């Protein structure tokens, strides 16, 4: 004969699940646990206490969530935890600079863009930002800079911003600091669950990110924000953060004293740029200034290395600030 | 533990079909499912 | 009446006034090689690929402006197989023969570019419903 | 008070019935339910 039969039949769907290829694993900060655990159980948390979350992205249009799989240490057997949903997340286009306060950012192969919603929170890297504005067809949203207990950090271009306020999946299970979990992501559909052989595998060292107290906040140096030029005395000032008072409110850098936390203290270290040459505990004020003292005895610092944190009971913060800054005036770069 | 952050009741479907009503048609009126009336009006060209 | 069905070709005879399709360029006229008795011959045709005028029918003056029209049933290489016989073919006469459109749309396209006037529904759907019982 | 120790969000469902497909078959090759290919396969004589 003449005529052939063409394929068409009924294209049967390809569900045939896969295993995840973008994921998680992060800590639960203490904003979570202050607005999902009831005070009189929170009260009763030892300082070392932490908890696991996974953020994950589908794979597949025809997957509607996965299943969570952890064990302690490296041996033992895998014991469910539960199931989450997909957590949007985006691209950055460009850069996103040191700097405090909204930024615009371009946001490219974004996922789920039309379920974000204002005042979420989002983590990049290690940093937790707050988002202000979106732009559903652009992709463009604002993104308030060093929030909860996270300070500014470089984001080179093709850094991955995860959407995880009310996407994340959450092993109620209390975990101490210093245990390493692996654990891996099945994903579920409608023909069935995804067979454990193909699922990646994944560790993390919990490291009690809940216990630390919060950082300093906002960190402007004679009047300016990560400056490079200050002509002569040297003024810093830095925020109080107390992290019971506030709870689950994401408040960030530029906002001013929210008061300090019971026994908690700020702490300061002075560098010459490799060295360590004066160390400043204790403080309780909101500035500090360079005593005349040792101005002479260490003599002149072109470059000058900041660092600072906030410590209780010997507890250091997770995050610091650390920046280089050059000093300008009477004495000091003259060679110009 | 306590109430979860948030809970899974329902699932939203999307789904992108293609179907003819048959030969040239002029105009469309409403459009009607399980007895509620989803939309009514009139389109007379090729558009949205 | 009903003249329509939902199915992958095209559903229309090449040349019709549904595929405007101008057979004109496409005419060849040729005088036969040889005649038998159900096979008609020509060197001329040997020079296209294999099933190129399948489909197609020949046509050629009987008397006056009538024509007589003959359906092909194959072609291949240089023989020419004609439904029903040859019988009533002139064995010196000019026939004008015609191609022959299969139906699939790349055959429709790539050979007469007509995939605008395509009438045929390829990959819209199969089977699939709106009021099935699993959609996975 | 407190999440219950176990949770029951369904039943799972066993019947066992017996069928007949007609008259004398050589082979049965697949079952399909809902669009979904359950198993595929081959058997000539009496088996599980
Ligand atoms: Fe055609």
């Amino acid at each position: 004969t003449g005529v052939a039969p063409p394929p068409p039949g009924w294209t049967p769907p390809d569900r045939t699940p896969r295993a995840i290829t973008v994921r998680r694993l992060i800590e639960a900060p203490y904003r979570e646990l202050a607005g999902v655990i009831d005070p009189a159980n929170l009260q009763l948390l030892d300082v070392s206490a932490s908890y696991l979350a996974a953020l994950a992205e589908a794979p597949t249009s025809l997957s509607q969530s996965y299943t969570l799989t952890d064990r302690v240490g490296s041996s033992g057997a895998f014991v469910d935890r539960g199931t989450g949903d997909w957590c949007p997340t985006g691209l950055l286009a460009a850069e996103l600079p040191l700097a405090a306060g909204p930024n615009v950012v371009t946001l490219t192969n974004a996922t789920r863009l039309e379920d974000v919603t204002v005042g979420q929170a989002a983590v990049v890297d290690d940093e937790i930002v707050r988002v202000d504005a979106v732009n559903y067809a652009s992709g463009t949203v604002t993104l308030a800079r060093g929030c909860a207990d996270t300070v500014p950090a470089k984001h080179l271009a093709g850094a991955r911003v995860w959407f995880y306020d009310t996407f994340e999946a959450v092993d109620e299970t209390v975990y101490s600091q210093g245990v390493t979990l692996q654990a891996r992501l099945l994903t579920n559909t409608s023909e069935g669950q995804l067979a454990p052989a193909l699922a990646a595998t994944d560790s993390l060292t919990l490291t009690g990110r809940q216990g630390k107290p919060y950082p300093p906040g906002q960190f402007r140096i004679n009047g300016s924000a990560y400056p490079t030029k200050v002509y002569g005395a040297l003024s810093v000032s830095w925020a109080k953060r107390d992290r019971i008072g506030q709870a689950d409110q994401l408040i960030d850098t530029t906002v001013g004293n929210i008061g300090p936390e019971d026994g908690a203290t700020v702490t300061l270290q002075v560098y010459s740029g490799t060295t360590l040459k004066r160390t400043y505990a204790g403080l309780t004020s909101s500035s500090w200034s360079y005593p005349l003292a040792e101005d002479m005895a260490d003599g002149p610092l072109q470059d000058v290395r900041l660092v600072l944190r906030s410590v209780r009971d010997g507890i250091d913060s997770w995050q610091q600030h650390d920046i280089t800054i050059e000093r300008h005036g009477l004495g000091f770069r003259l060679g110009e | 533990g306590a109430k979860p952050k948030a809970q899974t009741v329902g699932w939203r479907y999307y789904f992108d079909i293609h179907f003819a009503l048959g030969k040239k048609v002029d105009e469309v009126c409403a459009i009607r499912a399980s007895g509620k009336t989803a939309w009514k009006g009139s389109i007379t060209s090729n558009g949205q | 009446g009903l003249t329509d069905t939902y199915c992958r070709t095209c559903t229309a005879i090449v040349g019709d006034h549904r595929c405007k399709v101008n057979l004109v360029p496409y005419r060849v006229t040729l005088t036969p090689q040889s005649v038998s008795a159900w096979v008609i011959s020509s060197g001329v045709v040997a020079g296209y690929a294999d099933g190129w005028f399948t489909g197609g029918y020949v046509e050629w003056q009987v008397d006056g402006d009538n024509y007589d029209r003959r359906f092909i049933e194959q072609h291949a290489g240089a023989d020419l197989h004609i439904l029903g016989g040859t019988e009533g073919i002139p064995a010196g006469g000019q026939l004008r023969v015609y191609p022959g459109c299969d139906g699939l749309a790349q055959t429709c396209d790539d050979k007469f570019s007509n995939l605008p006037n395509f009438r045929g529904f390829n990959a819209m759907q199969g089977k699939s419903p709106f009021d099935g019982d699993q959609v996975w």
